């Protein structure tokens, strides 16, 4: 039985902040983001929320759709750690503005950064069971870092904004899945979390050694699994989850030291050749929270090398916790469509933000907070953002009334 | 081993990490972050402690102290 990812796109933002000018600002060392492998990451304006993001990731799929094959979609699961209700899921709107059918299961589904995954094994899993034969499901993990002005100051330099949208069906034209290798693993743990609508609270040392401890323990439940598996043999690449791209190194680092004995010349050479790859999207757009893994997998495809068809190993985390890694394979076949989707071109074109312009974006950010009832946005707020904007059929929140969230094409 | 055995395996490994540090001093009161060694070298030491005494339980166990001495009382602890 196959299965996988029929199309992914992906939607960078509009916008992005050069960590070099963070440092600047602050008066840190440039080399300091450098040294944790950070480059950009996008942020997201006023007149847009993670409904918009995700209808921008996924309208290049449901454009190159047949109507027939449109509605084959019956599932739509959104993936996020920042909704906009405690019981509407955001898959309302984005079955409204895709113009998706009305036989449709329609859900969110929240565990930090691992909502992408698990959305997508579940999807995984309504076309294994075969309960309606040529259904396919459409899975949007998307996210924003609405900080107002803190507890959220920890995760300033890496908290991004990003949606990666997944068609998954019985013709995986981008990712044949390895049906039943998974391991997951995970338990209660305070290292960090949103427990206030537009925040983020966290000790970042704890997490990060959790997700250490579980790097080691789900790719073991995996190895349990798949009898005669080998960290370096079996994966021409790796794609994780990526807070920020050191972490990753440092993550590949212990495994390899622990699997493999490997010598520190041996490990720097591998992580070059097989995770710096998934490595370069992610650097331009920070952590994307449960879209991070998706947009690494995205990168590796871009960036790789499939003159033959590779094995991707794919390791999630989110905090809270919960982890999972599993695998699958890219054709030639597939990458070559992958590559159409221009991605490296799309995040080149997004507006480079001064300082100045940042600072006072966040300052705006409170119209949108939470909760808010009324609202109408205004478009002109930073007029230089909008000509990058206007006349590309990105769709933009142009208001809130009582409540309801209305949409433009802009 | 004792608390004050494995605060000198701590200032090993971060001199190790952190070579402009092989000569100054190293007070239980100083902290990784005020040193200042990055966040993925923080867990770096810790890892390579926990090697060193082949202390082989999860990671997270070793989080939470604000100085070196208290990251010393948290190993001697296991
Ligand atoms: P250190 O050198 O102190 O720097 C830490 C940095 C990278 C600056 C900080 O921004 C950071 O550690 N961020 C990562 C925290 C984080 O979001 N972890 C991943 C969780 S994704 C999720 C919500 O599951």
């Amino acid at each position: 039985q196959q299965v996988g990812i029929e199309a992914l796109s992906v939607y960078g933002g509009a916008a992005q902040l050069e960590l070099r000018k963070l440092a600047q600002a602050r008066q840190l060392d440039i080399s300091r983001f450098d040294n944790l492998m950070m480059k950009e990451k996008a942020v997201s304006l006023p007149y847009e929320d993670p409904v918009s993001y995700a209808v921008n990731a996924a309208k290049p799929i449901i454009d190159r759709l047949s109507d027939a094959d449109k509605q084959r979609i019956e599932m739509v699961i959104t993936c996020s750690e920042s909704g906009i209700d405690f019981g509407k899921s955001m898959s309302t709107y984005i079955q409204e503005y895709l113009g998706l059918s009305r036989n449709c299961r329609m859900f969110e589904l929240k565990q930090a950064s691992y909502s992408g995954t698990a959305g997508l094994q579940m999807a995984i899993n309504l076309i294994l069971s075969q309960t309606f034969p040529g259904a396919k499901a459409l899975v949007i993990a998307t996210d924003i870092s609405r900080f107002l002005v803190y507890d959220w100051s920890f995760a300033e330099p890496s908290s991004g904004a990003g949606a990666v949208a997944l068609l998954v069906s019985d013709t995986p034209h981008i990712f044949q899945i390895d049906v039943g290798c998974n391991g997951y693993y995970g338990y209660e743990v305070m290292d960090t979390c949103r427990p206030n609508p537009d925040s983020e609270a966290g000790d970042a040392d704890l997490s990060l050694l959790s997700y250490l401890d579980c790097c080691e323990n789900a790719y073991r439940h995996y190895q349990n699994r798949v009898e005669g598996v080998d960290y370096r043999e079996s994966f021409d690449y790796l794609s994780f989850h990526t807070p920020f791209g050191g972490m990753v190194k440092g993550a590949h680092r212990n495994m390899m030291r622990r699997l493999k004995r490997a010598k520190p010349a041996e490990i720097e050479a591998d992580f070059q050749r097989r995770v710096m790859p998934g490595l370069v999207y992610c650097q331009q757009v920070g952590n994307i929270m449960g879209a991070t893994l998706f947009l690494s997998l995205a990168s590796t495809i871009d960036n790789g090398d499939f003159s033959t068809p590779r094995r991707i190993g794919m390791f999630s985390y989110g905090s809270g916790c919960c982890s999972e890694f599993y695998s699958g394979v890219v054709t030639p076949e597939g990458a070559a469509i992958a590559a159409q989707q221009g991605i490296s071109a799309q995040l080149a074109d997004r507006y480079s933000l001064s300082m100045e312009e940042y600072e006072q974006l966040l300052y705006h950010s409170s119209a949108v907070a939470f909760g808010t009832r009324n609202v109408t946005l205004d478009y002109q707020l930073f007029p230089g953002v909008w000509k990058k904007i206007a006349g590309k059929g990105r769709l933009v929140l142009k208001a809130i009334k009582e409540f309801h969230r209305k949409y433009e094409w802009v | 081993m004792s608390k004050e055995q494995v605060l000198k395996i701590i200032k090993k490994y971060t001199r190790e990490i952190a070579p402009e540090l092989e000569d100054s001093p190293l007070e239980p009161t100083d902290s990784l972050k005020k040193l200042g060694i990055d966040s993925v070298n923080r867990a770096e030491i810790i890892m390579m402690v926990m090697e060193d005494l082949s202390l082989n339980i999860p990671r997270i166990e070793l989080a939470g102290a604000k100085n070196i001495g208290e990251l010393a009382d948290l190993f001697a602890a296991k």
